[PDB]
């Protein structure tokens, strides 16, 4: 996923 | 005749006399931040902030909080973001965050701006809030990294983003958590937070004590074995691995 903290 | 306090796991709370049904409904209800001092006091309906005026919790007597209202007419409202609207008041700062952090040039090379501690604090201290628009994982993962500098996963259904031009503090400063730079050796972590203006979001919380003017960093936590990550991070990742 292209987001922080998944 | 008594007062109830209802704490969130993050340490914030709602406090006041509950109505006949045990709901936080009335004109003298407060949300109290995790410092147990900064408060938003006034009209709530079933725990939702309708009009909270900035206040300081001065003492408690028999469990009942006694507040002093701040001057300035700073009032706040429950104002959860949507997919297209980050805030009804993008330039109205969070009053707890404003005492704790500021934005300046990062001490990290080529890393732009960073987030810094205004005063010395202990471990486990909530420092900053990561509010933003609420979009899907599908939208985020199917677009290029250049659009995903500020995305933060909230849960399995929602990603929080601060899209341009709201990444500039002149356009948005209601929250500042999207200003924390990455470190593989961080002093802070992301944690869940239930905010009376922003709703369910994430916050930045210290891992350990931090000094005044120390830069706050968090591990961005990109998947290293899907690295599904921007280039500056992939570079950094190797450097880190070697120093281990
Ligand atoms: N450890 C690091 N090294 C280099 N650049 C970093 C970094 N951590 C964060 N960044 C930069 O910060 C962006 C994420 S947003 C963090 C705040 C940003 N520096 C700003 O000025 O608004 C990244 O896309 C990257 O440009």
């Amino acid at each position: 996923s292209k987001s922080k903290d998944r | 005749h008594g007062v109830c306090w209802i704490y969130y796991p993050d340490g914030g709370s709602l406090v006041g006399e509950v109505n006949e049904d045990g709901e936080m409904t009335g004109e003298k209800i407060a949300y109290v931040y995790p410092d147990e001092r900064t408060a938003l006091y006034g009209k709530f309906i079933d725990g939702e902030m309708i009009e909270g005026k900035l206040a300081t919790l001065m003492s408690t007597e028999e469990g009942r909080p006694h507040f002093e209202l701040m001057p300035g007419n700073s009032v706040y409202h429950f104002d959860k973001s949507t997919s297209s609207c980050i805030s009804t008041n993008a330039l109205l700062p969070d009053p707890y965050e404003s005492e704790r952090v500021y934005v300046a040039e990062s001490l990290i090379s080529s890393a732009g701006e960073g987030l810094f501690s205004k005063v010395a604090v202990g471990p486990n201290t909530v420092m900053s809030f990561y509010n933003g628009v609420r979009i899907t994982h599908q939208e985020v993962d199917s677009r290029d990294w250049a659009l995903n500098g500020n995305t933060l996963s909230l849960d399995e259904e929602t990603v929080i983003d601060v899209p341009e031009p709201y990444n500039h503090v002149s356009k948005y400063c209601a929250s500042l958590g999207h200003k924390a730079n990455h470190s593989f050796t961080p002093n802070c972590i992301f944690d869940m937070f239930v905010h009376p203006r922003f709703g369910p979001i994430k916050c930045i919380r210290t891992l350990r004590a931090v000094e005044a003017d120390e830069e706050l960093t968090v591990a961005y936590g990109y998947d290293h074995s899907p690295p599904e990550a921007p280039e500056w991070y992939q570079v950094e990742l190797k450097a880190f691995q070697a120093t281990q």
